[PDB]
């Protein structure tokens, strides 16, 4: 299975960005998806989750009301829109695929890719 | 020959030894010989080699040790400092066995309130300043779990005063999973609870004030929450809180006990503040959301119609091999505590044991065995016998393994098992010389006598001991059990003074077949007094009616039972009716004060040490478990009618001694202060004694001073 | 025909009466009759009115009264509530005599800590919540003066604990001008002083902690400021501060006393923390700047080279008619306290009284006569005699007007004078029945016996009293004075037990000719014991060499004097050598404990009530006045070899009783706690007793209980 | 003796005012002067003082750093300048004459005139 992410980079405080992720190999439009992040030196922290149908989505208590998610099964892409940035989100982000398509499910440590670095500083 | 002296009792001269193996495997155990060398012992091979030398411990003044299951790291504990009955803080070092030097790179903070390994592997979980820290290996920086910990306000991983003393009887509130996958801890919130403040003097110019969160009867209670976290990746979703059942979550409620069943199954017990209902809940783990769910079809209710649930505490269930059914002891239809096997519902409980006798405790459950304690042998309610039951066998079976091993010597047994129940140890406390043995575990054949106490027997060849007997009285359909201690060379054609020792606490028992050389033995052996202990209604291990007859009425039946026993003793014939005394400690003080001022004229002098004056001055849990709420709607009438200060006018023709400690945290000095003030206002003469900066136990030279003073008082009373 | 009983002592069956006129002018005085009616008495006419009726007092449950100088308003005091030895709060109402009605305008707040009139007029000055309020008329709104008052941190108009108990002996610190022109008040700052905290139990569910600012020996002291504000237009410039002398201000210092001389002149006394230098300063008023100035030409220094300045308190000067010179009593060249007349310089002091005897107090100074006290008559120390001296007359004179008035009956006199010294009152306290008389000021002829106490004499004809004598001992060079009480029908051919009562305080005297029926009188009259009081080195009223003998050496000479007196008593022949006891209270307990554990084998039993254990646990002023600083450079050596806990091994062959109150604000429970702990660590047997929520005095039924317990102890010791 | 004062009046907060006083009857240029204010319902409060020669002046704590005083013996006038007003100076002001010309001396209760009302409010 292959997953590749893109977008993000250096940003001034108060900015806004969006990142994209594209996967192949497996059958899309049938599994729920999630976004995780890895801070430098810390552990992986779950960021958000989105249903297979795209209807219901869930956001973490640290990114509540500032992050938005979207997906498109026609082009097999996932979008994360991060607005109202603060100098604590400097990390490498990853997209993770779950093993349950019947409903939303947060994958624990399934398929992994390379990740995209995002740094916010003055 | 010679008789016992007071100095033989004050300083340890006739004190037995017990051998409790520190089991590490199912066939091996560690020990500390009288050389400060920690030695491993294996049973099959029999070879014993020193696994920790005394030079290493003497290097850091280590007083305790702890070995990891992987046997690659050890931790040494020094700088012991006691805090409460069960809690203490100590400094911990880590020593590497493979390389031979202390682990360096990341030291542990000091002092540490609690420390523990994991059942599998060597990763450390400790508590430092009301917060929980996890270390994957002793060479890596810790990963902090909790942040809201504050002194005397929020507690993480350790209980507060109330749960340590009244609920858990432990110093820890953190649990590892059986395979070391999760960690379950408990957050205690004491912010609205009032505090008790007392004075500590010490060696300083100005005394200081100690403040403790202490809920009295009818006050605000702590708020408890339970969290379960994963250890491999502890930052993915963070700690998760287990749901509370709706029936319990409608008013104030207590947290009883937590027990792990499997890696994805926990069991929690809840009690309402009205303590006649208990609830058992089993919470499972869902991987699809990394969550804990506690369903309603896995809810078990236990309600006692005539009284509180269980006894002093609530029985902790023991789970079987299949992890779907369990065992628990509670009252049957006729009112006798027995084992029940629960699989699906509480209405389908199965009576494995049935009879007039009782079951005290359960030790081990295995795939085809079960161990417990009973008083079934010969209708003697003061003897502990360990039994063995077979589970899942074509023929049913049951055997008593401690019945005829040593009949006239040992009638009291405590068992300590090992992994997989391959081996275990039996400790006998009385009525003969205490012994310690190790048993095979399958054929139950004795292998090695771990402790015989030959030195004590040799030293007790020139001392004549008082004779002890246990017998029964039947008065007005009420059965009382009394133990009598008589001086050597006792003749029934003379008259002797009488001393009564009373405790009478609910769910207790003072008449047991145990071995002890104490102050009573000195009084009987040298001064020629007859001592007696009496147990009646309100005590435990005889039935349900006897236990619950004292419900919501404390301080009525115990005095009547004591007076009835004293009158029967006088009618027996060899007791001087002009010389009778009574004494007790911390519940026996209450009963002794109530019995001395009963107006019957039976008693001549009495001694009360650290008593309870009123039930509104004590902890909420214990008081409300047997009395009820102090509200005008429920039980306010009996609270005001059951105080010692209400009998101050009946102390006028008796002798009374009152003793209490200044810095007591369990039974406060205010009880004795109120008793003294009430007696002063009624113009009644009495004697008193206090001990400065001494806790409830009065440890040190205070014990010697107390016993000498009491001996002088008793000698002058009976002169 | 009958002897004394303990009930006659506990209940005040034999208690005399004293008559102190409440002078309101130079020829009139008020009194309270037996029927709660305030009666005004005039001397010239002899008419007795009734300014206030008992119905008015019963209307508001008034317990005290206060009359304005202009005789148009009265204030009634009810809701009495005692705080400390001298301080209390009460509710005040105002009643108008002209209209016979209560003032209905701006009512006073409640509770009020202190209230006072003006010497001229009807302006009212009161203290409410640590602030001072001034009312021009009772029907007008108040004018607030101070704003920074806060409980337990800043005090305005009233002293804190230390200045109330150790310095001023009054509950008030605020002074009106002689003609009601200004108001002088004192601001006390206790923001940095540490606090002593103890527990009060009361009647609630939880005990409450009481905190008091209390500086122990060698600690931070209060900061004091003095202000003077005019009362007619108290907003023009506001409060004005009085300068402090330069030599005093270099370091920490105390405030001694304030005295108003004229309307434009004040006198302030300052004392350094190293209490052997005192400074007296006169501050005058300047109209051109509305200011107060304290020039150095009016600075008077008083030094004590061998000891502390003065005695227990620094003597307060009494100013003359011309308001430019004054009188003060201090040590002479030979070491005897005497009167000195200070006009311009302390080096030009004129000594009016000279002799081996001493002068105690100065009562009144007028344009012609001066009144004082002495014990010169017949070289008997322990008597009080009032003397009169003439000033400004061509022939000098000196008259003892109270020498042969009643010789065998009264030898202890106190005086209370009136305005312009036209009339005064003499009150006698012993050794006969107390009598209160009123005397004229010119011819000093008695004209009316205010109180003769005939009822006590009539009721005392049936009880036979023990015999009392006062005599002297000389051993090597010291002169001990002892008072002996002997039972009736005393024969010198038998042997009797002996009881010693000891106080031995610095600047004290326990051997005085006073009338009292108390516990020791009961013991002598009923049990046939011999009671003895002994005074020696360290006491007052015998010379400077005897007084300063114990300087930085407290706890040495008193024990030696007691033992020497006991040996001399044994040498007489009528004292049993195995039946000697000693007792004391409040520094009598300290000496009793030190004498019991002296290792001489002289005493059998001893009693200590509220003792001082170590000098580092007491107030800074009293301790440092006679012991010095507890620093390694000054007196740290003696602070360690002076404690009772250092003698714990010498209590083995004696009997000891320790009594203390748990809520004592003066001698803390810490002292008795330390004594008990030290005795427990040394394995020594003793007896104890405590009283809950009781202060230093032990008032109420606690006194009955204490005396009964001590009587039982003494009866058993001498049996 | 006659003293007449003028100036002042209603003013918005943060402003500045100047008041004048003129005296007759006695001999000027020989005594020290003072300004004293009376709040409505309260007592007289001393505001400032100025020497006979004008060299030395004294100001109260409530008016320190904001008020200034001056005098002119040529026309026999006294000037008071108030700056940075606050809503607490609403009062009637008077000029008072002392009985000591050797140095500065605050008059105790010397003669008054009619006073000048000054009110500051929003
Ligand atoms: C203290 O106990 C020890 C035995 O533990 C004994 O040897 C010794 O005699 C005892 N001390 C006294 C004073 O009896
Ligand atoms: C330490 O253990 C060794 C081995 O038994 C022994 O020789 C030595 O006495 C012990 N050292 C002590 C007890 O100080
Ligand atoms: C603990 O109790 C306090 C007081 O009610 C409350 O403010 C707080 O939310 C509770 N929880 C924590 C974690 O402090
Ligand atoms: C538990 O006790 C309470 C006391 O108020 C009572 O209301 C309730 O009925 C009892 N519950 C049971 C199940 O007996
Ligand atoms: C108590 O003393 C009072 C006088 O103070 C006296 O009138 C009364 O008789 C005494 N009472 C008794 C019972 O002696
Ligand atoms: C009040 O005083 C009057 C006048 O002496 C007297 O008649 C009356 O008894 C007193 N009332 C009392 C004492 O209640
Ligand atoms: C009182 O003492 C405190 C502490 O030193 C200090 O802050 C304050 O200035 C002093 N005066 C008053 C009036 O509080
Ligand atoms: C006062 O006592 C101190 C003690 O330190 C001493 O230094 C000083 O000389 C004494 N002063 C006088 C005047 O005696």
């Amino acid at each position: 299975v292959q997953l590749v992410e893109s977008g993000g980079g250096l940003v001034q405080p108060g900015g806004s960005l969006r990142l994209s992720c594209a996967a192949s190999g497996f059958t899309f439009s049938s599994y729920a998806m999630s976004w995780v992040r890895q801070a430098p030196g810390k552990g992986l922290e779950w960021v958000s989750a989105i249903n297979s149908g795209g209807g219901s989505t869930s956001y973490a208590d640290s990114v509540k009301g500032r992050f938005t998610i979207s997906r498109d099964n026609a082009k097999n892409t996932l979008y994360l829109q991060m607005n109202s940035l603060k100098p604590e989100d400097t990390a490498v982000y990853y997209c993770a695929k779950a093993r349950t398509g019947w409903s939303l499910a947060v994958p624990s440590f399934g398929s992994w890719g390379q990740g995209t670095q995002v740094t916010v500083s003055s | 020959m010679r008789a016992l002296t007071l100095k033989d009792i004050l300083n340890g001269t006739f004190s037995y030894k017990t051998f409790f193996p520190n089991w590490i495997s199912g066939q091996e155990y560690l020990h500390q010989s009288a050389d400060n060398n920690i030695v491993l012992y294996n049973i099959e091979t029999g070879q014993s080699y020193t696994i920790l030398s005394n030079r290493t411990m003497k290097s850091v003044n280590a007083s305790n040790y702890g070995l990891s299951p992987d046997r690659q790291f050890v931790y040494l504990e020094s700088d012991y400092s006691k805090l409460w009955r069960y809690s203490y803080t100590a400094t911990y070092y880590i020593y590497d066995l493979s390389n031979g030097e202390f682990v360096r790179g990341n030291e542990l903070p000091r002092p540490i309130q609690y420390l523990c390994w994991s059942p599998v592997g060597s990763k450390l979980a400790y508590v430092y300043q009301n917060n929980i820290y996890l270390k994957q290996r002793p060479g890596d920086p810790p990963f902090q779990i909790t942040f809201n910990g504050r002194e005397n306000k929020i507690f993480n991983g350790i209980p507060d005063w109330v749960y340590e003393e009244e609920m858990l009887a432990t110093k820890y509130a953190l649990w590892w999973s059986p395979n070391g996958k999760f960690l379950a801890y408990a957050e205690f919130n004491d912010t609205d609870i009032p505090v008790i403040a007392y004075s500590y003097y010490g060696d300083e110019q100005y005394p200081r004030t100690i403040n403790i969160p202490y809920p009295k009867a009818g006050a605000k209670n702590p708020v408890v929450r339970i969290f379960i976290i994963d250890t491999t990746y502890p930052a993915y979703v963070g700690p998760q809180e287990v749901p509370v059942p709706a029936m319990i979550a409608s008013s104030d409620y207590y947290f009883s006990w937590l027990t792990w069943v499997t890696d994805e199954r926990v069991c929690l017990q809840w009690l309402k503040r009205v303590q006649n209902v208990s609830v058992l809940s089993i919470c499972d783990f869902r991987e699809d959301w990394q969550t804990w769910d506690c369903p309603k079809t896995q809810e078990h209710i236990e309600e006692s119609r005539t009284g509180w649930a269980g006894g002093f505490f609530v029985s902790t269930p023991v789970f079987s091999y299949d992890a779907i059914s369990y065992y628990k002891i509670f009252s049957d239809k006729d009112g006798y505590k027995h084992i029940h096997y629960i699989k699906d519902t509480v209405e389908n409980a199965i009576q494995i044991t049935s009879g007039k006798w009782e079951a005290i405790n359960i030790f081990r459950v295995t795939q085809d065995s079960l161990f417990y304690s009973s008083n079934e042998f010969e209708e003697y309610p003061g003897r502990r016998n360990i039994y063995r039951i077979s589970i899942g066998s074509y023929p049913p079976s049951k055997k008593c393994v401690t019945c005829h091993l040593r009949k006239e010597r040992c009638q009291y047994y405590t068992a300590s098992f090992s992994d997989y129940a391959k081996y275990y140890a039996l400790v006998c406390y009385g009525p003969g010389i205490p012994i310690s043995t190790l048993h095979d575990g399958r054929t139950d054949q004795e292998i090695k006598i771990l402790e015989e106490n030959k030195e004590l027997e040799n030293a007790l060849k020139n001392i004549q001991l008082p004779k002890e007997e246990i017998k029964k009285l039947e008065v007005d359909e009420i059965t009382l059990w009394y133990k009598m201690i008589l001086p050597p060379q006792f003749d029934r054609s003379k008259k002797y003074p009488l001393l009564i020792q009373v405790y009478g606490g609910p769910c207790s028992q003072s008449v047991r077949s145990v071995f002890a050389v104490n102050w009573i033995s000195y009084l009987a052996s040298k001064e020629g007094m007859v001592i007696a202990l009496v147990d009646g209604r309100g005590t435990a291990f005889q039935g349900d009616k006897l236990l619950y007859a004292v419900y919501r009425k404390l301080g009525v039946y115990e005095v009547e039972d004591q007076i009835t026993a004293v009158r029967k003793f006088i009618e027996m014939g060899f007791i001087d009716e002009k010389r009778i005394a009574i004494w007790g400690w911390s519940y026996g003080g209450y009963v002794s004060s109530l019995a001395l001022a009963s107006g019957t004229g039976l008693f001549k002098c009495g001694i009360a040490v650290a008593p309870v004056s009123s039930w509104e001055y004590y902890a909420s849990v214990y008081t409300e478990r047997f009395m009820g709420l102090p509200t005008k709607d429920d039980n306010l009438e009996h609270y005001k009618n059951s105080t010692v200060m209400a009998r101050a006018e009946y102390f006028r023709n008796v002798d009374y001694l009152l003793i209490h400690g200044t810095a007591d945290d369990n039974v406060h000095f205010q009880n004795s202060a109120q008793i003294a003030k009430a007696l002063v206002n009624a113009q009644v003469d009495f004697q008193a004694m206090w001990y400065s900066d001494q806790n409830h136990g009065l440890s040190g030279l205070s014990t010697n001073h107390l016993y000498t003073h009491m001996t002088h008082f008793l000698k002058q009373c009976f002169s």
